[PDB]
């Protein structure tokens, strides 16, 4: 994938977060990305290894 | 027929702590106390 330039491999999903307006990615505690917003349908996904 | 406050800021470490939902709930001064 790449999302607004972020490249990666995994699986995404379905999610249930609910980011503020002014947010774009997430992140855990090992400074990954986690989830993300799709930048046409602004649904949000959950990314997987 | 009002107040106002004016506080002044200084570079600090803080930790934050979120909650489920991505919320700021609670915050430590590090440098005010043992
Ligand atoms: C891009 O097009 C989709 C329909 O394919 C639309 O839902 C979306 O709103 C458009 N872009 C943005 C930023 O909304
Ligand atoms: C925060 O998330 C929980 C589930 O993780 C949900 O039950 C709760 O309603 C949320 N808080 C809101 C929507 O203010």
């Amino acid at each position: 994938f790449n999302f607004n330039g972020l490249t990666g491999t995994g699986v995404l999903t379905e999610s249930n977060k609910k980011f503020l307006p002014f947010q774009q990615f997430g992140r855990d505690i090992a400074d990954t990305t986690d989830a993300v917003r799709d930048p046409q349908t602004l649904e949000i996904l959950d990314i997987t290894p | 027929a009002a107040a106002y406050y004016v506080g002044y800021l200084q570079p600090r470490t803080f930790l934050l702590k979120y909650n489920e939902n991505g919320t700021i709930t609670d915050a430590v001064d590090c440098a005010l106390d043992p």
